[PDB]
């Protein structure tokens, strides 16, 4: 169901896409142990995500949401990084897969700061990093983000220690 | 897990360190939908 359309770098969504993960970066408490030392990336390639099916149902969810919420779905923009990125794509987020309790349980997250998510594409604490040289910090290897449309709805204001 | 009773997400908001954005957690599939595949590495800093 899902292709894959690739944006020129001229065109303008390749641009504010690009520059929502560029200038979402910042400096982490572990000094970068987890995702890496960095203050910005090379954007190799943007693609446009299309899958009809999975967008029904998203538009289908948000409009119950809404409903529920004076009419206010509460849509964002958001990163997602971890392992799973390349059956999210193809599959669809899907709740059943997202068992790991973290700070705020289990369910499937989102952050605002690009940098937080990039601490996850090789996993929990960024596992043990890239598949080829073992690095957290690998400067080489090719890494993958989404960048989600997201329904909040009305959302529960979590405080953390961070 | 579930939402909070009434509640459709939870939003984590740092509270410490105040230049940290926000993390936002869903329990339902098709309150997102995945729209950029982005490709890239890291940068070493000068
Ligand atoms: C192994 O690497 C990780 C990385 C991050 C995570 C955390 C974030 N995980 C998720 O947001 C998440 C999102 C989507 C999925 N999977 C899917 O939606 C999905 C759909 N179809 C499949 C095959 O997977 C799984 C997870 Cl664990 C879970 C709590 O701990 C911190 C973040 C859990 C495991
Ligand atoms: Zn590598």
């Amino acid at each position: 169901g899902t292709i894959l359309i690739d944006l020129s770098p001229d065109d303008k969504e390749f641009q504010s896409v690009e520059e929502e993960m560029q200038s979402t970066v910042r400096e982490h408490r572990d000094g970068g142990h987890a995702g890496g030392i960095f203050n910005r990336y090379n954007i190799l390639k943007i693609q446009k995500v299309c899958n009809k099916k999975l967008w029904e149902r998203y538009t289908h969810r948000r409009k119950e949401v809404s409903e529920e919420n004076h009419n206010h779905a509460n849509e964002r923009m958001l990163f997602h990084g971890s392992p799973f990125v390349n059956a999210i794509i193809h599959k669809g987020f899907d709740e059943r897969h997202a068992y790991i309790g973290g700070m705020f349980g289990a369910g499937i997250y989102f952050a605002e700061n690009s940098s937080k998510s990039n601490q996850y594409v090789y996993g929990i604490g960024g596992g043990t990093g890239c598949p080829v040289h073992k690095d957290r910090s690998c400067y080489i290897c090719h890494r993958q983000l989404l960048f989600c449309r997201v329904t909040l709805g009305k959302s529960f204001l979590q405080f953390s220690a961070m | 897990a579930h939402s909070p009773p009434g509640h459709h997400s939870v939003t984590g908001r740092p509270s410490v360190n105040g230049l940290a954005l926000a993390e936002y957690v869903i329990y339902r599939g098709e309150q997102a939908y995945p729209e950029y595949l982005i490709t890239y590495q890291i940068m070493r800093p000068e």
